[PDB]
């Protein structure tokens, strides 16, 4: 994993920015990125949000 | 040397420091003043007390026009009796200071000074918040100038070398 | 033992001066042509020139021999890169001040002491008023006699650049003078007229009379505004070049105003600060035997 | 990249700072005083000059391969070729105002240039010529009311591309003899930053250098990285102790222009000021050496001359046989 | 809007790059489309330059501009004072690992 | 092709003398010209 360090990071003023990124992170699942690029083109039929 | 401030009891900071280079002939002036250069911000004005040459050391840029204002005020005044024709006492000739190495703004204020463009007074001018009152009126002399007016004042605000 | 029939040494094939460009090789007359300018609007007024003083320095007692020459060109011209030089033999010249003297001055560069076999030279009678005057180059450095580095600048670009419709009244309007290029330019032009026997034209200054010193100034009044030229980009605050299509022209900033520090840096010939005490110091020596 | 930063890093309670350490300096040690010693100078002046030789060597490698490059690049231009299609290549270009805002700008900034003006309607065919002087290159702001056909002409042979803010359409924005300006009939391409500025060390500028950068297979950010890497290992110094003390192990700040500054109080790179400013923070040199950058100019002329040059183009195939054995 | 202009420049930071495509090796060959005419987005075209890449830089634009926009907004605390400064250190890490 | 050449064919012929597609050693590759005080390398006068 390597999202938002530039690491030197853990510190005392970065653990408020730290959690907000880390609550944030999306698991690399092969079928989940996989089904952001089908969407792009396949044509739907319900107005999903 | 540094200089204190008027008061007794006003016992803060200095605003500037003045200089004295060991300087005999003429041809020594000409190096001082060329080498005095890519230098922070000083100044020197016109003439000398003892035939020696000695220049200002300002402090912050801020506190250059709060004291560049209050001489070329003090100027304006000895060319009000010149200009009628009197016995003036005071010696220096040309009261207003000459910015060598310095900041932006002193250039707008320098110009504005060199071609007298007061008129009169004697209402008891204020004394403090002078400065800002002088470079007000600095700008709104550009919003006016005929071309050829603004063809000078756009060089001596580019040159601010030379008094 | 080359003597002058008061045509003077440069009325002669033996050493000119010509700049190299074009493919082939040019006289100083031909390049001229190509420096065409404009104005900017800042004043740039004709001061007045202060006299020297007439002290002239001691050659402090030194065996062999220097070659005086060499030093005075690679001082003003210098493009490689030159370092402090205020210090130096640079004044042996007024050895050859005094009326009697042996040591001579040879072609080439060179100050001899005494003359040697098989090496020319120039008259020993004519070598002498350039002394009394190029000898006072020697205190270029003492505090209280350097010139100085401002002033006589105004003078020089009222002469490289200056139409006469101007210095017949000693204004003229700051001017950005810009020519054709090639490749190196600036630096090239360095490197070829460093090698030019300077001395085989000072020398002409000192001693030819008003007959023949309005005959000598007419033909080389180019030979001056050509390494006055040169002297001149070693000052200037910018040397960015335009881009037509396909060509190139080399804008100088402000010619005649003098700065501190070199816009060549990489692009052109650079002086130093011991270097601007030297250049006023020869400036302003040169000017009043010529105007 | 800012220099004083308060980055989250420690140099081991270096940064940390801390009082009450002024109890043992009152109360718990002895001074010299109530023979002295004097160090020798020797011993500090060879670290000095140690650390300050590991350093060239550093980045050296980095900043030529960042000098070779930076030649110029980008900024999508469409050119309107007007006339009677007697062109490819007109001369009557334009780019956007986006497209401006982060290639031209910026580098417009590091050579302190007044302006350049705006077109904006009824100026003078000299008025673009007026601003290109002191601007040093062509180009000019805008198009409101429709100009005229005497400016719009000037800026074809002069180049002087004009940015517009819109692209919607640009044949209401000129007046003309009608051919080919109907927001057709116009070839797009790609400009050169190697062209619209080469000032003196800012921007590399040659022909043996123009020549070189026209060969290599289209560079990436990946590409230009692993470039200034095999570079590295192609090529007690007690500063080799430091050189691994170092956070060596990092060094990701793109630099291809780069300039020394002084940000405001807050967030805004000042122009190269003058007065406030020292000497050397004027130009970069590209970071190379002063002597070093004059042997790059006698090296230039060995790599461009017409006997290196072995690798040839193009092989015609044909049945002629019979043989005069010739080496051409 | 005439005052809301800083809430529209913010907001247009949103509009797509790549062009749209009629496409056609699907209309040539009579594959069955809904449409009336065959169109789509690509969704950003590709390099052009030597070493320019547009898409990079416009990204990059992104992160100049929403840089202001944190570097700016006045907290009423301290700590969340400092976690104002040590969030430049995601802001920009992140816009070098985008290019 | 053939950029690198100089010369070719250091042999004479059985009875002529130049044989055929001869190449003599350029009149460059045997000049040195002093050096300047400034600059570093010149050839000779010609002239």
């Amino acid at each position: 994993k390597r999202y938002f360090p530039e690491n030197l990071e853990q510190n005392q003023s970065a653990a408020r920015l730290v959690s907000a990124v880390k609550a944030r992170a999306s698991e690399a699942d092969i079928s989940s990125i996989h089904l952001a690029i089908a969407r792009e083109v396949s044509p739907m039929f319900n107005v999903h949000e | 040397i540094p200089i204190t401030n008027s008061n007794i009891f006003d016992d803060s900071s200095t605003p500037y420091n003045v200089r004295i280079w060991h300087a005999p002939t003429m041809t020594e002036v000409n190096h001082i003043l060329a080498l005095m250069r890519k230098s922070t911000l000083v100044s020197t004005h016109s003439s000398w007390h003892w035939n020696v040459l000695h220049t200002f050391h300002y402090r912050s840029e801020s506190d250059m026009i709060d004291h560049f204002a209050a001489k070329i005020l003090e100027d304006w005044r000895q060319k009000e009796k010149l200009d009628k024709g009197a016995l003036v006492e005071a010696d220096r000739v040309i009261q207003r200071l000459i910015p060598l190495s310095s900041s932006t703004y002193v250039q707008r204020l320098a110009a504005i000074g060199a071609l007298y463009p007061n008129e009169f007074t004697e209402n008891v001018l204020d004394l403090s918040r002078l400065s800002t009152a002088l470079l007000q009126l600095s700008d709104t002399y550009y919003q006016h100038a005929n071309d050829q007016l603004r063809r000078l004042y756009r060089r001596m605000y580019n040159d601010s070398r030379t008094l | 033992m080359l003597q002058q029939p008061t045509g003077g040494y440069t009325t002669l094939e033996q050493f000119a001066f010509t700049i190299r460009n074009d493919g082939t090789n040019a006289t100083p007359t031909q390049f001229l042509q190509l420096l065409s300018y404009e104005a900017t609007e800042n004043e740039l007024v004709k001061k007045t020139i202060p006299t020297p003083e007439t002290h002239l320095p001691s050659a402090r007692n030194v065996p062999g021999n220097v070659y005086i020459e060499d030093a005075i060109t690679q001082a003003l011209f210098g493009i490689s890169a030159q370092n402090v030089n205020a210090h130096g033999y640079f004044s042996r010249l007024s050895a050859l001040a005094l009326p009697n003297t042996s040591a001579r001055l040879g072609l080439d560069g060179v100050i001899y002491n005494s003359e040697t076999i098989n090496i020319p030279f120039y008259d020993p009678a004519a070598v002498a008023n350039f002394a009394a005057t190029y000898a006072k180059l020697g205190n270029a450095s003492t505090p209280r006699y350097r010139a100085d580095m401002i002033d006589i600048y105004a003078h020089v670009g009222l002469e490289l650049a200056g139409t006469d419709a101007e210095r017949a009244a000693g204004v003229m309007p700051v001017k950005r003078a810009k020519f054709d290029s090639w490749e190196g330019s600036l630096i090239s032009l360095s490197r070829d007229v460093v090698n030019w026997k300077i001395l085989a034209f000072l020398i002409d200054l000192c001693s030819l009379e008003g007959e023949a010193l309005r005959a000598f100034k007419t033909r080389n009044r180019d030979v001056f505004r050509m390494m006055l030229f040169i002297m001149s980009t070693a000052v200037a605050a910018n040397v960015v070049n335009r881009k037509v299509t396909k060509r190139v022209d080399r804008v100088l900033e402000y010619i005649g105003v003098n700065s501190m520090r070199t816009a060549g840096r990489t692009a052109t010939i650079t002086y130093d600060l011991s270097r601007h005490e030297f250049a006023a110091k020869f400036l302003q020596l040169t000017f009043t035997r010529w105007n | 990249k800012p220099i004083i930063e308060r980055q989250g890093e420690t140099v081991d309670g270096l940064t940390i700072i801390d009082t009450s350490i002024v109890w043992p300096i009152l109360c718990q040690c002895t001074y010299p005083l109530v023979e002295i010693v004097y160090p020798d100078p020797s011993t500090t002046l060879s670290q000095s000059l140690s650390v300050a030789q590991v350093l060239s060597k550093l980045t050296l490698p980095d900043a030529f391969i960042n000098m070779i490059l930076s030649g110029g690049d980008s900024v999508v231009m469409r050119t309107y070729q007007t006339e009677a299609d007697d062109d490819l290549d007109e001369g009557i270009r334009m780019t956007t105002y986006d497209q401006y805002l982060s290639h031209i700008r910026e580098r417009l900034h590091i050579t302190n240039v007044p302006d350049p003006i705006y077109i904006t309607g009824a100026s003078t065919p000299d008025q673009i010529a007026a601003s290109v002087q002191a601007t040093h290159v062509a180009v000019v702001l805008y198009q409101s009311g429709v100009i005229n056909g005497s400016a719009s002409t000037y800026l074809r042979e002069n180049e002087v591309l004009v940015v517009m803010p819109d692209y919607y359409d640009v044949v209401s924005r000129f007046a003309n003899a009608n051919l080919q300006m109907n927001n057709n009939r116009y070839h797009e391409s790609v400009l050169e930053i190697a062209d619209i500025f080469d000032q003196a060390d800012f921007i590399q500028t040659s022909d043996a250098v123009r020549q070189l950068r026209a060969l290599m297979p289209t560079l990436s950010t990946s590409q230009i990285r692993h470039a200034i890497e095999r570079i590295a290992q192609i090529t007690t110094d007690y500063g080799k102790l430091t050189l691994r003390f170092l956070g060596t192990l990092t060094r990701s700040l793109k630099m291809q222009n780069a300039q020394i500054r002084r940000i405001r109080p807050d967030g805004t790179v000042l122009r190269y000021d003058d007065q406030i400013d020292i000497e050397a923070f004027r130009w970069s040199r590209y970071f190379l050496d002063e002597l070093r950058l004059r042997r790059l100019s006698v090296g230039l002329r060995l790599i461009t001359n017409p006997r290196i040059a072995r690798r040839f183009d193009g092989v015609r195939i044909m049945y002629l046989t019979d043989d005069d054995p010739d080496p051409d | 809007l005439a005052g809301a202009n800083t809430i529209i420049a913010i907001m247009r930071l949103f509009t797509p790059q790549g062009f749209l495509r009629t496409d056609d090796l699907a209309i040539a060959a009579n594959f069955p489309r809904a449409s009336r005419n065959p169109q789509t987005y690509i969704p950003y075209t590709n390099q052009r330059g030597t070493v320019t890449n547009e898409f990079a830089s416009r990204f990059r634009t992104i992160v100049a501009t929403l840089a202001n926009v944190v570097n700016e907004r006045a907290v009423q605390d301290d700590m969340q004072k400092a976690t104002r400064s040590c969030t430049k250190q995601w802001l920009r890490h992140l816009e070098t690992q985008f290019d | 092709i053939s950029v690198a050449r100089s010369m070719r064919a250091i042999v004479n012929h059985n009875e002529v003398d130049r044989p055929r597609g001869a190449v003599a050693p350029s009149s460059y590759e045997m000049d040195t010209g002093t050096l300047s005080r400034n600059g570093d390398l010149l050839y000779s006068p010609v002239a």
